[PDB]
């Protein structure tokens, strides 16, 4: 998902 | 101490805070009230001013209104995912749940955070580079005219509350964390986290506004009315994409708003 990337890029 | 714990945990998320939102209620306010130093922000108060600043800051204006919020929307989420990152204990959480945490969380941030942006008389957008009224958007052509109003009463009251940066970044935080949001698969570790936000909240409260009665109860009770909030927004949203056509939905909204 989006939100799932967004929550992995450091 | 616990306590000397506390405020280090509510500086912590301070200085996040900072990190993450460019536009704080801080710089906010100071332009809202003049006392700003950079140039002022242009009025939009009708649709011959909104024409103007179109070049300063096809489809018809409330579409393109609309679909402005959105976009704004998709920032504030990107902004507060970044924040979420920063909070104790987060990034360890299993993806699925830091994931889920935003889906149903981020909304009731964004509202949280435009009360910043808006008096009784309107709104700052595109961090400070305008100002739209109030009067203006409830102009706009059903459903399109009530799109804002129920965050403006929200937030005339919410704001009546004065609380600063330093209380929105642990209030944000305690939100983000509710171990009751649907689907969440690994619950215990997001409510001990929470339980220590909240901790962190009342002493921020009890230091911060020491005269303020009950104002850790009435965050608390904000926390349910942003849900009603957003429960609304996404019935109204509803309404819309039923009465609308040929309009486009960011995909990020789109996978927000999905089995919501
Ligand atoms: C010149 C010009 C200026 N603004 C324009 O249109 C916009 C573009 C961005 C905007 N950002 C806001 C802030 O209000 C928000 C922000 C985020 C979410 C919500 C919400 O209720 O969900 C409301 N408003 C009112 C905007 C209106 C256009 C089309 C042209
Ligand atoms: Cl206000
Ligand atoms: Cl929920």
């Amino acid at each position: 998902s989006l939100l799932k990337k967004l929550l992995l890029a450091p | 101490p616990e306590s000397a714990d506390l405020r280090a945990l509510a500086k912590h998320l301070y200085d996040s805070y900072i990190k993450s939102f460019p536009l704080t209620k801080a710089k906010a306010r100071a332009i809202l009230t003049g006392k700003t130093t950079d140039k002022s922000p242009f009025v939009i108060y009708d649709m011959n001013s909104l024409m103007m600043g179109e070049d300063k800051i096809s489809k018809e204006v409330a579409i393109r209104i609309f679909q402005g919020c959105q976009f704004r929307s998709v920032e504030a989420v990107q902004e507060i995912t970044e924040y979420a990152k920063s909070i104790p204990g987060f990034v360890n959480l299993d993806l699925n749940d830091q994931v889920t945490l935003l889906k149903y969380g981020v909304h009731e941030i964004i509202y949280t955070m435009l009360a910043s942006l808006m008096n009784k008389d309107g709104v700052l957008i595109s961090e400070g580079q305008g100002f739209m009224t109030r009067e203006f958007l409830k102009s706009l052509r059903k459903p399109f005219g009530d799109f804002m109003e129920p965050k403006f009463e929200f937030a005339v009251k919410f704001n009546a509350l004065e609380l600063d940066d330093s209380d929105l970044a642990i209030f944000i935080a305690v939100i983000i964390l509710s171990g009751d949001r649907p689907g969440l698969l690994n619950v215990k570790p997001i409510e001990d986290i929470q339980d220590n936000l909240l901790q962190a909240l009342e002493l921020q409260l009890k230091l911060n506004h020491p005269e303020s009665s009950q104002l850790f109860a009435k965050l608390l009770q904000k926390m349910t009315d942003l849900r009603q909030i957003v429960t609304e927004h996404v019935q109204l949203l509803q309404v819309i994409k039923k009465t609308e056509t040929d309009m486009s939905l960011h995909p990020l909204l789109q996978e927000i708003y999905k089995d919501l």
